[PDB]
């Protein structure tokens, strides 16, 4: 039967997003050089707040996660708002899920409006690629325990004696599966050479999503939603994204060595979302409330999904798993999309995913639905360009694609958005928005 | 379709031709002689057209690869002749396929075996996948035989003699890892561009025009080579006791390829089979495989299998450990143990955790996955959670009250679906099981000494025990990489009831004032590797002495040992390793080198006499004492079939393989001949060594245990 | 229903509570010493879930947590059921709240079942205090991100030229608010100065503590909960608390020089709960699945309750401010309330709250309520101790109440539980449970 998730409250309003706001996005070691990921979290809710000019005191609860964690804030959702004029008791807190937690605070925060214990809530996040909180040899870590614990003074030159010129050197800090040891693009890479995935339509990609992404910039569309970040020392505010490569052609992108399997391999740093930082704050609220206060959501909620597949063997096929199932939620079809968004993290597994999006064999033993997904048209796909061109600021760019659809589903008609997304883990997730 | 053989080309757009070897009938690609000639053929067909410039061999198989030569045929040669006949037609093959000037790629998935490697040589490049199931290797030697052709010459001066020689010799496995390092397969290669990747590798311009160099080339000619050889054949001959041939073979047929040249080492293989591969050890390792191989095929029982996925074991300790531990490491069955008092799991815990992280330790392992089994590994003090234990197996000790009690308490306390299952040391299954309210469920297994290195089960139904219980008992083993045998629930049994004569021979024999050293050199000599008081005393004084008086209760007085004697050292603390002294020395402070035995043994000993009994006379009663119970045994039927017995004896008692087992060494020493001088034995000290009535049918008219062929 | 809200699912099943297991808490240098905190949630959901007859491949959803993060694995719930055996497509997650992680599971796991995506969840979490992960100094931070992203060699020289002073120190663990820096025994200090506790009013608390708890380990009682540890040493395994010292007596830890203030300091480190390390495990489940699959759940649930609070004085009085919310939102009193629990996370602290609980004026204005929330007694008040004995890890003392309380619950063969907790950032947790 149908198997569909009304995301309506109680009382039956539906879940509604209002509104949201990008912090723009710069390479590593850029004007986004040493900033804390904290300090993003205040400067892009803070405006916010000041534009949008809703109450500091309504709101009821808020989340935020954040990829490259730093220890010096533990709970970083208490940070901002005891850094931001918010109301202190507001009962917030912090979530992590891959690249995908902007979409993880979607989940568990549309759930936590329709518990009826709150009424609004706010969406983001913030990654930055410039700031690692990197720590030493872990026995050096583990040398330190002893000591501090250690009574006698002339015990400790005793526990001094174990070292070795090599132990001051630290750890480097590493992307690749912890218990698989294979890292994202060498996942990707292998698809390419599992499915077959040329260079040259992996490039193409990189240009079309280039020449897509930066007509959006020349177009300003993205001008509305995208922040004018001031960094600290103040010496020019940054307007655009320098991330984004719109002139360029195929043939610079196919002199590029591969990157990880320098031998055959099909992807490189033209086809790979380059290390990008910024921020990202998104309003979600029901649409009762809405009303209430008087205001108008950006678009509203349809249905959500996510699926845990394998990391040794095709790890990114995580929205070729979610796809029909956030249609049988919504009880649509990817036909029935006006817009069709994917996160581009690898060219090779974005082919692989619409190609596995319209394998119907992949369905029928894989998932064992009635019909696979369908075909996804190229048209809709991404249309304001996609991760090869932003760039990948890790937790932001789930809702960083909620932003531009919602206003680009805005600047068409009300139509049914979706997203796709892979994530780490063997992750995927998926969902169907509305926007009217 | 009896016409295509295996080998069919294919011609793609470009100018190579792809190879797929589809062989129409078993899953295996093995080898027969019709290939060898359909492919000159197809080579034929292949030379007349000039546009081609590479030609690259897919497996066709998700199996193997091509599994190498078949030995059904090796057991049709009659004379030397066929055997150097077909060497002959695998070397022209071979160097005709190697004749040709274009590239020749051969791509490796899934097994390379035997003939598998005699078309690898033969192919200027090669790709192997990263999948763990692809494997290379001569497993040749086992045989008592050699590779067909090439092997012996080739090989060695592509990838070095070290490496080559003891592949031949010691035959181990080789993975594709440590292929391509070593620098026989030159690039390791995805299996889904396993055929595209070698595309390329057709491609490349040059067939072999930079070999590898050699790092070892010091000793590359004739300074050291003999200096090799006198070391490997002294170790060999101390390694093999002389009784294996094709050991010194193959220092003989490499030696005369590697100093004079290529074509001395084709005659030369080509004669070893001439005389290797028609030779009584020969002849008893070929038998003995089809033996080994038809019983893993024998499904052991007859009835459908039933669901088995969690297993629960009552007891701990060190078997409960061990068996543990394969079923864990091996097998990755999620487990239940119960135990009264934690330390017990604490050790077995323990147990299993000393035999892991040494794989680890090893480098060839690390500790991500270690911890995964750790998981399965389940240790509680309670009946709770047992409720879904497909199987349920007792490892406490053999009271059979205690035994009984607590089968009844299993039942109500597991599913009526659990089969119950003990590994008894005399106690009878029926016996065990009586008041049994599932007795058809109730079943035996027997394992033994640590069992990582002994594959063999015995299979012990009951009078009641339902064909399931057995069939998925025996699929059990299947699946733990061990052999099934199915024997009857009879006293003694059968490996227990033939290795009792041999350690009660030796226990008589030695306190005759015969030296231990002596009579063990000749008998591992002989060709029973390790002796008798070792293996008497690490698997267990007690636990050999205690199937004895079941033995004397079970048949007769001739299992009895001398009184006082053996009985002795068990209440002296000299119990063996177990307890730390006991006859070996075992302080092994001998730089750790085969230390002789402690000298007190001697004294504690009457050790009234002489050597007297000649050093070939102990191994040949030896060997008798087993055979005059092997035949006892089986008289009664106590094996369920002939090859089980046979596979029974070689590999749980350690009968010369090269002998091929007890009844091939019967009717090898002329059917009944060994009666009259194993009688005269029987008249030169005692009844003991009486002939069986079967033994005496067979013997006095003249018969073969095995009607066969011959 | 003004203020009371329905905890019962969409289908009419309430939230059923099913059993746990708790891992014996040791001190960070008797036991559990160089463990981390991995394994210790392994070894705690494995045999939990092969201790019943309860499978793997129904659990759809799950979260642990721990306050104590270590740098590597994020997210921790990836490698719980990566290794442990349950199905490798099961919705794992972690979430952060200072020491009552636990509780913070137990809302965030149910507003997963009440939205009916998933049918069964699985509650717990680890806290360890010997395997703190070591930061390095923040100067020695920054340096080692130039050097990967220099070009030249002699970059690198110049860039090590700034290396000078202690930076070899490392930076020592530190616990005190980041932005207030009271150490959370200070400002406990100032609320009996300011609250009038005396350390011959407490002392007797932690001795009442110390006692009625290693009663229950001499009565046994937390028998089937506490799990016997086990080590890769294998040298013994562990069954009872060590850091228990239920046998000395109230006049003996009096005369301690005093924790925090050393001056005026009415407490020590005596009468302050130790830090102990452990984890534990909780079955949470709806009531129809109880039922369809045969299994009675360790009583049931009735309503949670959280607050926030300034954090500039006696933020520990969360508590005091959740408790009537908890039984408004319950319609509920303490009057028709057998037993209660406190964290009793030091020595005072609560005695205000209890005090603030029978205390007027402070629900009167402080709140808005008409009435003061009521007094409790004694004797239905930790009846298996506190903190006080046990000790206190952070995340896990939530879960290890919830068990302690539902089978005392069971001993007492019914009731209402209820359970008070204090939390760091002015936050208090408390709730009504149920033993049906």
């Amino acid at each position: 039967m149908g198997q569909v998730l009304p995301l309506v409250t109680r009382q039956g309003d539906r879940i509604a997003i209002v509104s949201g706001l990008r912090t723009p996005f710069a390479r590593q070691a850029t004007a986004f050089h040493g900033i804390p990921a904290v300090d993003l979290g205040k400067m892009v809710v803070g405006e916010l707040l000041a534009r949008s000019e809703i109450p500091a005191e309504v709101i009821e609860q808020l989340v935020f996660g954040q990829v490259v964690q730093m220890p010096e804030a533990p709970n970083i959702a208490r940070e901002i708002v005891l850094g931001t004029g918010m109301n202190v008791h507001t009962d917030a807190y912090s979530v992590s899920r891959a690249c995908a937690t902007s979409f993880q605070a979607v989940a568990n925060v549309a759930e936590s409006l329709m518990a009826g214990t709150i009424r609004a809530g706010i969406a983001g996040g913030a990654d930055s690629s410039s700031v690692l909180p990197i720590g030493v040899s872990k026995k050096l870590a583990r040398v330190l325990v002893d000591v501090n614990k250690a009574r006698t003074m002339s015990q400790r030159l005793k526990l001094f004696s174990r070292l070795r010129l090599r132990d001051l050197m630290p750890v480097p800090p590493a992307v690749a599966e912890y218990s698989t040891g294979l890292r994202m693009g060498d996942t990707a890479e292998q698809m390419a050479k599992t499915y077959g995935i040329t260079r040259e339509q992996q490039d193409a990609l990189a240009h079309r999503s280039h020449q897509r992404a930066a007509q959006a910039w020349s177009d300003g569309k993205l001008k509305e939603e995208v922040m004018t970040a001031f960094i600290p020392p103040y010496k020019q505010p940054l307007v655009e994204d320098n991330n984004i490569r719109g002139n360029s052609s195929l043939a610079d992108y196919a002199k590029l060595r591969p990157a990880f399997d320098r031998k055959h391999g099909t992807v490189t740093a033209a086809n790979s979302t380059p290390l990008t930082d910024g921020a990202a704050a998104v309003i979600l609220m029901t649409e009762s409330r809405a009303k209430e206060l008087g205001l108008v959501p950006l678009g509203y909620l349809r249905s959500y999904a996510f699926t845990a597949i394998d990391v040794w063997q095709d790890m990114l096929l995580g929205p070729a798993w979610s796809t029909p199932l956030a249609l049988e939620r919504a009880g649509l079809t990817m036909s029935d999309l006006t817009l069709i968004d994917m996160h581009e993290a690898f060219a090779a597994q974005t082919l692989a995913n619409i190609q596995l999006l319209g394998s119907e064999r992949f369905a029928r033993e894989a998932l064992g639905r009635a019909h696979a997904t369908g075909e996804v048209d190229d048209s809709k796909f991404n249309v304001l360009g996609g991760s090869i061109a932003y760039g990948h600021p890790f937790a932001a760019t789930g809702a960083r694609m909620i932003t531009q659809t919602l206003h680009e589903l805005r600047r068409r008609g009300g139509g049914f958005g979706l997203v796709t997304a892979c994530a780490a883990g063997g992750l995927g997730a998926a969902m169907v928005l509305e926007a009217e | 379709m009896e016409m295509t053989s295996a080998f069919t080309l294919n011609v793609r757009l470009d100018n190579i031709a792809v190879i797929t070897i589809d062989v129409p009938g078993e899953k295996m690609n093995t080898l027969k002689a019709e290939f060898a000639s359909q492919v000159r053929a197809i080579i034929k067909q292949l030379r007349e057209n000039k546009e081609l410039r590479g030609v690259v061999f897919v497996s066709a198989k998700p199996d193997n690869f091509i599994a190498g030569a078949d030995i059904n045929m090796i057991g049709n040669c009659k004379t030397a002749q066929e055997a150097e006949a077909l060497a002959r037609q695998g070397q022209q093959l071979m160097a005709e396929i190697h004749a040709l000037p274009i590239q020749v790629i051969a791509a490796i998935h899934g097994a390379c075996l035997g003939g598998g490697l005699e078309l690898a040589l033969a192919c200027h490049g090669r790709v192997c996948t990263d999948d763990p199931k692809t494997v290379l290797g001569l497993p040749e030697v086992q045989l008592g035989l050699l590779p067909g052709s090439g092997g012996t010459q080739r090989l060695p001066r592509l990838i070095g003699v070290s490496t080559a020689l003891e592949m031949i010799l010691t035959g181990k496995q080789l993975r594709a890892k440590q292929a391509l390092k070593l620098g026989l397969v030159d690039d390791v290669v995805p299996h889904s561009i396993l055929l595209e990747a070698a595309v390329e590798l057709a491609k490349k311009e040059r067939p072999s025009s930079r070999p590898l160099p050699v790092r070892e080339r010091i000793l590359a000619g004739p300074l050291g080579r003999a200096l090799l050889f006198k070391m490997v054949g002294k170790k060999t001959e101390h390694k093999t006791q002389g009784n294996y041939p094709a050991t010194e073979r193959i220092l003989e047929v490499v030696e005369t390829g590697l100093a004079q040249g290529t074509s001395s080492g084709y005659d030369a293989e080509a004669r070893a089979f001439g005389e290797l591969a028609m030779t009584p050890q020969s002849q008893a390792l070929r038998s003995i495989f089809f033996a080994s191989t038809d019983v893993k095929k024998d499904p052991g029982s007859d009835a459908p299998p039933a669901p088995l996925n969690s297993v629960g074991i009552l007891g701990g300790g060190l078997m409960g450990g061990g068996i543990a531990y394969v079923t864990a490491c091996k097998a990755g069955i999620p487990v239940r143990i119960k135990d009264i008092n934690p330390q017990g799991i604490n050790h077995a815990l323990k147990y299993s955790w000393d035999q892991l992280e040494g794989k680890v330790r090893r480098r060839h392992l690390k500790a991500s996955e270690r911890d995964k089994q750790l998981a399965l590994i389940s240790g509680t003090t309670d009946y709770r959670g047992f409720a879904h234990r497909d199987l349920i197996i007792e490892a406490v000790f053999e009271n059979l009250e205690l035994k009984q009690q607590m089968v009844a308490e299993v039942e109500q306390n597991c599913a009526a679906h659990t089969i119950f299952a003990s590994n008894t040391s005399s106690l009878p299954i029926g016996d065990i099981a009586a008041h049994a309210t599932r007795p058809e469920q109730v079943i035996g297994l027997h394992f033994f000494s640590p069992v990582e290195k002994m594959p063999l089960v015995e299979i012990i139904p009951h009078a009641g025990t339902s064909a399931q219980t057995i069939a998925t008992t025996v699929k059990l083993a299947k699946k733990q990489g061990k052999t099934p045998i199915v024997v009857r629930d009879k006293a003694g049994f059968y490996v227990n009831r033939i290795l009792a004569p041999y350690i009660n021979e030796a226990i008589r024999m030695l306190t005759q004032g015969e030296r231990v050293e002596h009579i063990d050199a000749a008998l591992v000599k002989f060709g029973f590797p390790v002796g008798p008081i070792q293996l008497l005393d690490e698997v267990g004084i007690d636990t050999g002495t205690k199937i004895i008086p079941v033995l004397e209760a079970a048949y007769g007085e001739r299992f009895s040992a001398p009184a006082n004697v053996v009985s002795s050292i068990l209440n002296d603390d000299r119990k063996g390793r177990k307890n730390g002294r006991g006859f070996y020395l075992y302080g092994q402070k001998g730089r750790k080198s085969k230390k002789q035995v402690d000298p007190a043994i001697y004294p504690l000993i009457g050790t009234q006499g002489q050597g007297r009994i000649s050093a070939p006379q102990v191994a040949e009663r030896c060997v008798m004492l087993m055979l005059n119970e092997a035949v006892r045994c089986v008289d009664e039927q106590v094996i369920r079939s002939v090859r089980d017995g046979d596979i029974g004896a070689v590999f749980g008692i350690g009968f010369p393989p090269f002998l091929g087992g007890p009844f091939r060494y019967i009717d090898s020493l002329g059917a009944g001949e060994v009666v009259a001088i194993m009688q005269r034995l029987a008249t030169q000290y005692g009844s003991r060594f009486t002939p069986c009535e079967r033994l005496v049918e067979m013997g006095a008219r003249g018969e073969s245990f095995w009607k066969t062929t011959a």
